RNA sequence: GGAUAGUGGCCUACCAUGGUUUCAACGGGUAACGGGGAAUAAGGGUUCGAUUCCGGAGAGGGAGCCUGAGAAACGGCUACCA
RNA sequence: CGGUAAUUCCAGCUCCAGUAGCGUAUAUUAAAGUUGUUGCAGUUAAAAAGCUCGUAGUUGAACUUUGGGUCUGGUUGUCCGGUCCGACUUUAUGUCGCGCACUGGUUUUCAACCGGAUCUUUCCUUCUGGCUAACCUGUACUCCUUGUGGGUGCAGGCGAACCAGGACUUUUACUUUGAAAAAAUUAGAGUGUUCAAAGCAGGCGAAAGCUCGAAUAUAUUAGCAUGGAAUAAUGGAAUAGGACG
RNA sequence: AGGGGAUCGAAGAUGAUCAGAUACCGUCGUAGUCUUAACCAUAAACUAUGCCGACUAGGGAUCGGGUGGUGUUUUUCUUAUGACCCACUCGGCACCUUACGAGAAAUCAAAGUCUUUGGGUUCUGGGGGGAGUAUGGUCGCAAGGCUGAAACUUAAAGGAAUUG
RNA sequence: GAAUCUGGUCAAACUUGGUCAUUUAGAGGAACUAAAAGUCGUAACAAGGUUUCCGUAGGUGAACCUGCGGAAGGAUCAUUA
RNA sequence: CUCUAACUAUAAAAAUCUCUCUUCUC
């Protein structure tokens, strides 16, 4: 029972990447996953992707270009506080200089310097560096 | 509710110091002082032109509504002319960074002027001390079927 | 590949194709194939074997992608759907001969485990069919509304 | 993996885990049974007056062999009996049988220590004096 | 209805059968007065809080009390047990 | 360690760390990733109920308005206008310099990033009345250079600029901000208690009264208002017992 | 409790061997071994690897099934079958190489995707003994199971692995 | 308007026995630790000289053996010889 | 880039042990 879809497909990812794939298919292909996707490129770890139709959910082929060292869920959407954001920061993210611990607002899913110079904070959803 | 003839029990009920007049040409069966409680609460129809007394009905009544407003569950209607809500909440223990569907049941006060089934979502409103367990009192049911109020398919 | 009544991790299913329109090559309407599939209720038979005719002896692909419409639901729509769902009524069948099995001969524990099992099975739907407003939350079952519905 | 609940309510489970499961910790279990204070005559507290009431003198353990100075004391606040060694070169005379001594534990936390059997406790004090000074001769005992 | 400064099974009288529970009731234990806080410290946190501030509680153990706005008072009483 | 050469016993002498403090014992925390939410191990070391069904709890498939076009308030850095600063020493400038050390226009193209209005088949609840804020108003058309540079005016008529009698009302959890968290401690503003622990004082006169203060955040759990509508849960209209006119 | 009653075979009767053998060796021979009803609930009920998920590496082969062969023998002059060979796959027990990872290693294609710490999941253990013991329950006709300590006591017990 | 005193009334408290918690002796009964030059054998670690170990049941100076079922933690990963 | 065949068979007894355990630097 897939139970976290973006879970599974940044753990695909990850295991692709450590292979080198240059490429990866994910099964779900959630708007969650479409989101985190434009983040992903936005931020420029992340090549052209493409999603599949089916008429049921889809399916997504995201291309790598190497980029990548890892994606990362936090499965429990752990509800943070504005000011506790960066504490999640010097316990995911490789260090302050870069690194983007991603988590949905209201205003929808972003990167945590999106989020702080809205001055909004969300639910959390996981990490990319 | 009080159940086909309110005029049952060893003692008559009558809403205390308004006076039905028997001087009257008019042959009005009785006054029936009524009022709204507020807060955009709507008095029901079935109050203003019921029989029953109620002493502690919200409108008809003598108690008077103020201070909290709840929502929440009906879970018990066995108990006479009284009811029992659950109350079904997320506590956050801070050791874990989690929330918790913890339960708090309390009993208020239902006017015959209501039709209340189990699992029923009312609105309960505070009011002066009823009894040792009911200190709140119902208002209005909104979700009178939940989902029931289609049940026959005869197209 | 869930499988609850054993360990199988199988997933041999049907895959629907990409067209949610009727094929170019079919020459029926919908309302023939609606008429037909009336005629065919009926007759007494399943939502599901008047689904396999339609498919075997017409090119009655889907019931919805021809008639826009599946054949539950047309058939609750001419008053004419039965009163159990025909899986809930197929599983009650075979616990019916289960238990007349058991009652003819003890020693079969193990033909006790499968009876626990179907049981299960049926106690799942039943839930089901309770909270979706299909039967009345009044319906129970132990043995002998089985004995007497199917029979 | 990781077979502990994590969904954003269920740690009812896990806080009932984490609460059945401090007892596997002895520490724990000492803490919350009071086991300082019915058991273990010593009363969890640092220190205890106490009378003698016989000399003895016990082996070493194995590596070892010398026979320590150990005295029978009898706790004035329960009355319980246990053993106490005396650590010094010139201290069994200074017991003076029938006396009033002061006691504490012998620094391994309610176990015995090193080379010596059955035993837990020091001898710090010996008629309100304390025999560490009688042994270096700061004070003397009034022999009342 | 009584009673209370006043609600309320507070107490009574006539009835009605109910209330709480595995979301931890009730019972047992607490060398527990609750808290403000203290210690400890990447972060999360663990333990202590008899004790300067807040409340609440007691004046040997229970009870009963007049007076007084305010007392069930104890450097105020009435009684028993010690 | 010690059983005839003791680097440990016990003294003496050399010393090392501690220092008016230091050593013992009993409890406690960190070390402890040895309670593991963050953050434990479970083939063999400790340990997966024999297996299975299954209440409660817990976990739950994906799916329903997103893009532009335009305009703007901006807050940042982009040319600098002036103000002017360092090379030049008792005093000052042309010149070289940090290419503005202090202040604007932002169409300097620039990039943003926060909203706001908006055209979306694009609702942001809307009436019943104020009050009309205001100008499509439209009445005399005019103070006036033909010229919309500029306005008193009074029935239709923009309400959203704010008011008020309802009637409506999907609700959540969440989240932002604000309101409450006495004090004391904590954090830290200032302040020569002789420094400092502190404490909440003091500083300036000319000693002729004249002044500074006693700064600021935190507390998240319950509750209240609050901007947001992504996350996740919930309701529809199925016998139309449905929505509007 | 009841039906069976061959063989085997705990008790036991016995003859060896040894200083000792009511141990192993060989004879006999009850309970029990087959079972009908009723209990029994444990076993080294171990792959000493919980389940449900997705993803990662090559290689044959093997079972059940299905796909396509101008495939081949079959022969029912003939097709149809079947039975075989090829190619692909679905699911199942497994296997071989490898380390690409990961482990205390032994190894494992999961014991991986785990400090770059977070798919969802129920149950377990916190040094060794004392001890699965005491005790109180609980189930049981009983043998016994599920539940389940503490005092006390010790600095190791122990796992893999090294060369002797 | 005191004494006395009708009623009830809160009811402390006393007797009486029941019932329970905790300490508490205790004839006697049954164990475990540490003490390692006590005694008897040698169960185990190798094929421990009968493979170990486990569950079960009987017996057995003691170890343990025995019968039945298991497992490799074994000493076999191996017969298309 | 042509091969599918041979093969054997002992088990007699062995029971045990109180020692010291000692140190690595330019
Ligand atoms: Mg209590
Ligand atoms: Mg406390
Ligand atoms: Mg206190
Ligand atoms: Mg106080
Ligand atoms: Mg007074
Ligand atoms: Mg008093
Ligand atoms: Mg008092
Ligand atoms: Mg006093
Ligand atoms: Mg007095
Ligand atoms: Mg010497
Ligand atoms: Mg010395
Ligand atoms: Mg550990
Ligand atoms: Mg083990
Ligand atoms: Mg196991
Ligand atoms: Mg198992
Ligand atoms: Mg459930
Ligand atoms: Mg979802
Ligand atoms: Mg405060
Ligand atoms: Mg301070
Ligand atoms: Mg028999
Ligand atoms: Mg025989
Ligand atoms: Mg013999
Ligand atoms: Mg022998
Ligand atoms: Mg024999
Ligand atoms: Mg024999
Ligand atoms: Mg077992
Ligand atoms: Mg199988
Ligand atoms: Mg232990
Ligand atoms: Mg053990
Ligand atoms: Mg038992
Ligand atoms: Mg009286
Ligand atoms: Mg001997
Ligand atoms: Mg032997
Ligand atoms: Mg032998
Ligand atoms: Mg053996
Ligand atoms: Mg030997």
């Amino acid at each position: 029972t897939r139970t976290s879809v973006l879970a599974d497909a940044l753990n695909a990812i990850n295991n692709a990447e450590k292979t080198g794939k240059r490429q990866v298919l994910i099964r779900p292909s959630s708007k969650v996953i479409i989101k985190f996707l434009q983040v992903m490129q936005k931020h420029g770890y992340i090549g052209e992707f493409e999603y599949i139709d089916d008429h049921r959910s889809g399916k997504i082929v995201v291309q790598l270009n190497g980029r990548l060292n890892k994606c990362g869920v936090i499965s429990p959407r752990f509800n943070v506080k504005i000011a506790d954001v960066e504490k999640w920061t010097a316990n995911l993210l490789p260090a302050r200089q870069f690194g983007y611990v991603i988590l949905t607002t209201s205003a929808g899913i972003m990167d945590h310097e999106e989020a702080h110079r809205k001055h909004v904070s969300g639910k959390i959803l996981g990490f990319v560096y | 509710s009080t159940e086909l003839t309110v005029q049952s029990e060893r003692a008559f009920q009558k809403q205390p110091h308004i006076f039905t007049n028997p001087k009257a040409k008019a042959n009005r069966k009785t006054k029936r002082w009524y009022k709204n409680v507020g807060l955009g609460f709507k008095t029901p129809k079935t109050a203003i032109e019921g029989s029953y007394i109620d002493k502690k009905c919200p409108f008809t009544g003598l108690v008077s509504i103020r201070g909290k407003i709840l929502t929440g569950t009906v879970v018990s209607t066995r108990m006479h002319r009284t009811i029992v809500i659950r109350r079904d909440y997320l506590h956050y223990v801070p050791k874990y960074n989690r929330y918790e569907k913890r339960h708090k049941n309390v009993p208020a006060h239902v006017s015959p002027a209501f039709r209340v089934q189990v699992g029923d979502i009312v609105t309960v409103g505070q009011c002066r001390p009823i009894s040792k367990t009911v200190r709140f009192n119902v208002l209005k049911v909104a979700s009178a079927t939940g989902k029931a109020n289609k049940q026959f398919a005869k197209f | 590949m869930g499988r609850m009544h054993s360990k199988g991790k199988g997933m041999s299913s049907s895959a629907i194709p990409y067209s949610r329109n009727a094929p170019a090559w079919f020459k029926g309407s919908s309302d023939g194939v609606v008429e037909q599939i009336i005629k065919y209720a009926r007759k007494g038979l399943t939502p599901s074997q008047i689904g396999v005719l339609l498919r075997d002896a017409h090119g009655v692909t889907q019931a919805k992608v021809i008639t826009g419409n599946k054949i539950l639901r047309i058939l609750k729509s001419n008053g004419l759907a039965p009163e159990i769902p025909e899986d809930l009524y197929f599983l009650i069948k075979k616990a019916v001969s289960v238990r007349k099995h058991l009652e003819r001969n003890r020693k079969d524990k193990d033909a006790k485990f499968r009876l626990i099992l179907i049981e299960s099975r049926i106690h799942r739907l039943a839930r089901y069919y309770r909270t979706v407003s299909v039967l009345p939350p009044n319906w129970k079952y132990e043995s002998a509304t089985a004995s007497a519905l199917v029979n | 993996g990781k077979g502990k609940p994590r969904g954003l309510n269920s740690a009812r489970k896990l806080r009932v885990h984490r609460r059945n499961n401090r007892w596997a910790e002895t520490t724990y279990k000492k803490r919350l049974l009071g086991t300082a204070f019915k058991s273990s005559p010593f009363g969890g507290s640092s220190h205890a007056k106490g009378i003698v009431l016989e000399k003895i003198g016990i082996e070493s353990k194995q590596p070892n062999s010398a026979i320590r100075k150990c005295v029978r004391v009898q706790l004035i606040k329960n009355g319980k009996k246990v053993t106490a060694f005396v650590p010094n070169d010139g201290c069994l005379n200074f017991v003076d049988e029938n006396d009033e001594v002061l006691l504490a534990g012998f620094g391994r936390k309610g176990k015995a220590k090193g080379d010596i059997p059955g035993v837990r406790f020091k001898v710090v004090k010996v008629s309100g004096v304390s025999l560490l000074a009688l042994w270096k001769e700061k004070k003397e005992k009034p022999r009342s």
